[PDB]
RNA sequence: AAUUGAAGAGUUUGAUCAUGGCUCAGAUUGAACGCUGGCGGCAGGCCUAACACAUGCAAGUCGAACGGUAACAGGAAGAAGCUUGCUUCUUUGCUGACGAGUGGCGGACGGGUGAGUAAUGUCUGGGAAACUGCCUGAUGGAGGGGGAUAACUACUGGAAACGGUAGCUAAUACCGCAUAACGUCGCAAGACCAAAGAGGGGGACCUUCGGGCCUCUUGCCAUCGGAUGUGCCCAGAUGGGAUUAGCUAGUAGGUGGGGUAACGGCUCACCUAGGCGACGAUCCCUAGCUGGUCUGAGAGGAUGACCAGCCACACUGGAACUGAGACACGGUCCAGACUCCUACGGGAGGCAGCAGUGGGGAAUAUUGCACAAUGGGCGCAAGCCUGAUGCAGCCAUGCCGCGUGUAUGAAGAAGGCCUUCGGGUUGUAAAGUACUUUCAGCGGGGAGGAAGGGAGUAAAGUUAAUACCUUUGCUCAUUGACGUUACCCGCAGAAGAAGCACCGGCUAACUCCGUGCCAGCAGCCGCGGUAAUACGGAGGGUGCAAGCGUUAAUCGGAAUUACUGGGCGUAAAGCGCACGCAGGCGGUUUGUUAAGUCAGAUGUGAAAUCCCCGGGCUCAACCUGGGAACUGCAUCUGAUACUGGCAA
RNA sequence: GGGUCGUUAGCUCAGUUGGUAGAGCAGUUGACUUUUAAUCAAUUGGUCGCAGGUUCGAAUCCUGCACGACCCACCA
């Protein structure tokens, strides 16, 4: 079962999540089809801290991969109109 | 893992000294069982006390052998000391985890050489009242001529200055006691009455500095480095870090365990007989006759100064004075360091009979305590008994 | 991580007056300057190729405390960097936060310069720091806070600061002693003399 | 081993006994064909050959024949008896 | 076969030490060197200067 | 904006220039040792014994599959002490829930090690004879029947483990009957094949009063897709030795049968007698491979620990089953060795999963906390498990940052130290003195990581329904392992925090006293025999910095393996010389072709990593977006002067 | 921690039936000699591994110990 979760990066105490479409029988930062844009909780109040290629995530999701809970949320943050 | 101990009853530390070869490790025995019919469960039987398969060569217990016995009062934490010569230096360092003993001698003999020194050097360790239980009863039922040994006992703690009137001397019988006889059984449920009455429950500080004499390393294959001693003094928990102190140049060590014997414990207290792991350290690291005790609290030294007593040869001592370059052992509760004789100005040799002051010069530093007292043997047997006065 | 040692003795060694001891006192002439490293001052060197090149590498850290080490790391970074790695290089050194505070005049030497960063003192966009190797970013200000302002020191502090030549890339309030940056420092302004001309060459190996 | 997965064990044990048996029998029914075949009883062939057609689909129908086999046991068999039919 | 450093040792017969490689020039065959300061070839005794090496402590006071 | 990048010296000799060995200045590590040592951040932490192991834990879950309920708090008929509803308590699966068991799913994922494997593995790019749970889309179905069995009772073998025999019963367990199409066999006609029901809510209808019934969520069954994973083949590349030159007989292939998901000597049967090799076969040694890492001007060489992909293994060797997938770490069967228990008849176990111990070794850690966050398995959900993971601890192991203070200060003192005992030096150094107080230490404030989920309520869909359920707001209580958190404030006083190698030249920086080819030193040349710029120590000074040196390994300098870029009359090196196969090289003209070649476009060359430009941690290290590059390779279309094929 | 055997000049090492510490080379020191080497001679060496007990007499015998080595349990 493909699926679209976070990849978990970033230094210690500093995650940095990688929105990634991959296999669930992977591992976490293991092998992934290809990391569809990113995420940042902790980036501090400024420019960036969210990315979601929104256009393969339609399709993506389009095909048969389910988005986690979190980068459901996040989508739900991400707001396909705010 | 097994057991968690529960603080029910303050840990007494008793067990059994005597001359060799009369049946201590026989009555040890019987004491257990006797709280295996008044208390919930305690017995001990003679060939499981004998840890060694050489003891089960010779009889002789020559790896000091601790057993477990509570009474429906207190808890207590046994030390079945050998009454062999030959094995009484094993006797001072499991003296250092006693407060009070049964003067095990067998009543056909009364107090002969290895009884009588049993008994001075347990002034020298710290072990003040011994009630005494006079063992094989039961193949001399003549009251006469015994009622010389227990008058002349009285008379030996007196020449130790034990006062002996107070401390009841007790004729027994180990045979038929552990083999089924209601009457030898109940003798020692005499002893099972005595040992709460007499000897009260001194107060061992558990507020005091961490101390711990190292009894002797265990290897425990599973969990490393686990060594018993006395905590004296203190308490101790599973994740503080104490130090190596004695023979080699102390350094610290993490304490990661508390049991006791063989059942789990979360935290030391005072005047316990425990064993605690230490975190990352080698078998030959910390060494059997060293001290284990709370960093930053305790220096040693070498030197010292004492008032010295020589055994006669009235009493069992050696022959004649010892000349300067004669090196004997001093015990402080667990340590076997030989010590040259330092004598002063004036008396270049010490008469087995002299009670003169001289300086001390061992061969190993200890964390030094002025009063810490020691028993002083060499040529087979005891050549002195003394105590620390100054340390330079 | 700081020499922190005899700071005229450094002098002496180069003979060159490095303004260690610059302070209160404007001239040193209290040491027989010039002739003086150690004991045996009296031998004048016949000084090899790589001596020339050390005595200049270990002038141009002795003028601002730089570690060896340390001193490298600004040296490669100076080098990944386009143009000349010669001026790439000292205006890295020059761009020291520190060094920036001893320019605004904050301190007669820079012994105190990097002493004042560490003691909660001085304060660049409203943000206090502590790091001296600090590359003090384009364009900006930096000041001293209210708590630790002028406690008997910061103003006199300023006052070898009025008999200085005054860079040009920066200024300051000096009212609150609220100084003031700038363009980056240029070479022609800087060095005076001192050759990076030997220092690329020995790295260079 | 030490696991509540011990019952996996026993009833791939279980499993394995039933699925023994079902294979067992088809491949009796097919074995009675290619015995017919090597005489070559067109007539009871093709009867034993439409007698093995329910049970041999049943099989990869249920999860034991992998289906493509089971095509193969229709298609090669019947170009032994059509070879001679 | 390697070279016992210091002025002065106190190895005899079993002595378990270290060895750290280094050839001598000096003798033929030799290409070793016993750790002076080691598990039992202690810190050469009355030494001032180069204490790392030799495995010399530093100065009682 | 994306590689602006390259150094030498000492040494043969009386002395010189070459040739040619040796040695070092640098940097790096999965490093250790010695001496030393204040703290913090971010990484790393058994490379040797793929040696062996006590204890705890490392994968369990669903009652919305089923019979049940041995437990736990209630309900209900009853009871009893006695404050007659205060409570004591037997019944009872009626509930919330839930052991053991039946069944479904996972356990083949993640984790660990690198023994083996020299190519059935990997990396690169094409190809066709492949299968595909859970997820997603779409087309139909989802009818009706049957026989046992676990649990539980009972007798009972055995030390235990593990069972045995006779009765009882369900299911989304299993098996028929039916029904099937664009599914399978067949050219075709025809032939044959599937399944599973439960849960919530409810008006009329209706209760053999179990429910039939309306409806919604979901799951099951069959077909075509897709995605993903995986199997498979071909070419090329992917270590050493020729002092291994020959190797093989299911071996090379056809046809036919069998076998697999798939084609195939994968396996047999007959026949053919070939096939692999000097552009290096087979045999032997050794070894995880690649992205990358270290170094280097680049080119290469060495390496590939970690992060990541693939591959192989699980006490040793072999085999097979359940299952979509293993021919399986915490699965089975058997044999063997090594251990444990033994009632001696017989069984039980695999730390190369995280910690931990013994042994090994120069060499490396806690038997900590928690599923708070991320991911994963199960489940409607809530929840449960998770030694993956997120943290804390231990260690200077590395990378980076900071601090131990600053300013004044001549008396140019004390003392050490050298002396031409004049003086100098140590030395603004210290003291005295003016201020500051970071980090640690104590006492108080305090973010962010937290998205959700739960309940109540509102509206919008759906439906007979304002119900149940799904989506979206509001509200409440909240959910923290780290945590004596990041960070900030205050208090105290310069008080607690600097050593280490070296100083003849290489190669930074000097003398004295003492020892006398003695002790000694050392990377090379080399020093020491009564006046040592090298030995031992003292003074001074230098390099470096919480590190400094030593050992070791890798590369560079080494242009001493030279493709880039060397030599051979004599320094090592022209075979004694010639014929001559394969191979390599090839005059000149025209024309064509377009393999090499060149240009362009496209697919890929994973990501992380190296490079450039920005952003965020007080800065940095580090994390990090976008780009660049990934030098290669494949395909199509063009240029075609040159090499080459082909024609005269 | 146990019980069994060792330790002596600079070195290899002596000292039986308990009678009183040295042998061969030497480390080194003078001589021959090209320096020598060798060797001839010279100087010397232990508080008998530390001491004590029984000893008239103990390096010999009786143990306890620092430095070595084997089996015995070492299993909070
Ligand atoms: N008359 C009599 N003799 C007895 C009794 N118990 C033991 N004996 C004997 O006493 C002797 C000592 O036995 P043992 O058990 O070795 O004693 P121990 O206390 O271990 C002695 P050691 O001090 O040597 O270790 C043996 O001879 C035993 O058989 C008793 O009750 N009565």
């Amino acid at each position: 079962m493909v699926t679209i979760r976070l990849a978990r990066h970033g230094a210690k105490k500093r995650p940095f999540y990688q929105v990634v479409v991959a296999d669930s029988r992977n591992a976490r930062n293991g092998r992934f089809i290809e990391r569809v844009g990113f995420f940042n909780p902790i980036a501090s109040e400024k420019e960036e801290g969210t990315r979601l290629d929104l256009d393969r995530i339609a399709h993506w999701v389009g095909q048969g991969a389910t988005i986690s809970d979190r980068v459901a949320a996040l989508i739900k943050e991400v707001n396909k109109a705010a | 893992s097994k057991e968690k101990f529960e603080r029910t009853k303050p840990h007494v530390n008793v067990g059994t000294i005597g001359h060799v070869d009369h049946g201590k490790t026989t009555l040890t025995a019987a004491i257990t069982t006797v709280l295996a019919k008044t208390y919930g469960g305690a017995a001990r039987a003679f060939d499981q006390i004998d840890n060694a398969p050489e003891e089960k060569a010779r009889g002789i217990t020559i790896n000091t052998s601790h057993v477990e016995y509570d009474t429906p009062t207190r808890h207590y934490a046994h030390v079945d000391c050998p009454g062999h010569a030959d094995y009484v230096k094993n006797m001072i360092t499991g003296a250092a985890q006693m407060d009070g003993a049964i003067l095990v001698v067998a009543a056909t003999d009364g107090p002969m050489p290895q009884t009588r020194e049993h008994i001075l050097l347990g002034r020298q360790v710290g072990v003040p009242y011994i009630i005494v239980f006079l063992n094989k009863c039961d193949m001399v039922d003549d009251e006469e001529l015994l009622e010389l040994v227990e008058m002349e006992v009285r008379e030996l703690l007196s020449q130790y200055d034990f006062p002996g009137d107070d401390t009841p001397i007790v004729r027994g019988s180990a045979l038929k006691a552990l083999e089924g006889d209601a009457e030898w059984e109940a003798k020692i449920l005499e002893l099972a009455g005595f040992l709460d009455s007499y000897i009260p429950e001194p107060e061992r500080a558990i507020d005091k500095p961490f101390l711990l004499p190292i009894e002797d390393v265990f290897s425990i294959s599973g969990r490393g480095t686990v060594v018993t001693g006395r905590v004296e003094r203190g308490i101790i928990k599973v994740g503080e870090e104490v130090e190596i102190v004695g023979i080699k140049e102390t350094q610290k060590s993490t304490c990661t365990g508390v049991e006791m014997f063989r059942k789990l414990l979360d935290e030391g207290r005072a005047g316990e007989n425990v064993g605690v792991l230490l975190r990352g350290i080698k078998r030959e690291e910390i060494e059997r006759g060293q001290v284990l005790a709370k960093p930053g609290t305790i220096k040693p030294h070498t030197k010292f100064e004492s008032e010295v007593y020589i055994l006669s040869k009235d009493e069992g001592g050696r022959h004649t004075p010892f000349f300067k370059g004669y090196r004997p052992q001093f015990y402080f509760r667990t340590t076997d360091v030989t010590g040259t004789i330092e004598l002063p100005e004036g008396v270049e040799m010490v008469m087995p009979g002299d009670n003169i002051k001289m300086v001390v010069t061992l061969i190993h530093p200890i964390a030094m305590d002025d009063g810490l007292r020691f028993a002083i043997r060499e040529g087979g047997r005891t050549v002195g008994a003394g105590v620390v006065a100054k340390v330079l | 991580a700081r020499y922190l040692g005899p700071k005229l003795k450094l002098s002496r060694r180069e003979g060159t007056d490095l303004f260690l001891k610059s302070g209160v006192r404007a001239i040193d002439t209290k040491c027989k300057i010039e002739q003086a490293p150690g004991q045996h001052g009296a031998r004048k060197p016949r000084l090899s190729d790589y001596g020339v090149q050390l005595r200049e590498k270990q002038k141009v850290r002795r003028i601002y405390g730089v570690l060896e080490r340390q001193f490298r790391n600004y040296y490669k970074e100076a080098a990944r960097l386009k143009g000349n790695t010669g001026e790439n290089l000292l205006a890295l050194l020059e761009g020291r936060l520190d060094n920036v505070v001893y320019r605004m005049g904050f301190g007669a030497t820079r012994a105190e310069a990097r002493q004042l960063v560490s003691h909660k003192a001085i304060m660049v966009n409203g943000r206090v720091v502590n790091i001296a190797s600090y590359q003090v970013s384009p364009n900006d200000v930096v000041s001293i806070r209210e708590k630790a302002k002028k406690q008997s020191r910061v103003k006199a502090a300023l006052e070898l600061a009025e008999q200085r030549e005054k860079p040009t890339w920066l200024e300051v309030d000096a009212g609150k002693m609220e100084g003031t940056f700038k363009r980056k420092p240029e070479r022609s302004d800087l060095s005076a003399d001192i050759n990076e001309h030997l220092i690329v060459e020995l790295y260079s190996k | 081993n030490i696991k509540s997965a011990k019952k996996r064990a026993i009833q791939s044990e279980k499993a394995r006994k039933h699925n023994a048996s079902r294979r067992s029998m088809m491949r009796t029914f097919i074995k009675k064909v290619y015995a017919a075949i090597e005489a070559g009883d067109k007539a009871a062939a093709q009867k034993a050959f439409n007698e093995m057609q329910p049970i041999v689909d049943r099989q990869a129908a249920k999860g034991l024949i992998h289906k493509n086999k089971a095509a193969r046991h229709k298609a090669n068999l019947t170009a032994q008896i059509n070879k001679l039919a | 076969t390697s070279y016992i450093g210091g002025e002065g040792h106190n190895l005899q017969e079993h002595s378990v030490i270290l060895i750290r490689g280094g050839r001598v020039k000096d003798l033929p065959g030799v290409r070793y060197h016993t750790v002076r300061g080691a598990l039992d070839c202690s810190g050469v005794k009355d030494r001032k200067q180069a204490r790392s090496k030799y495995g010399v402590k530093r100065p009682k006071a």
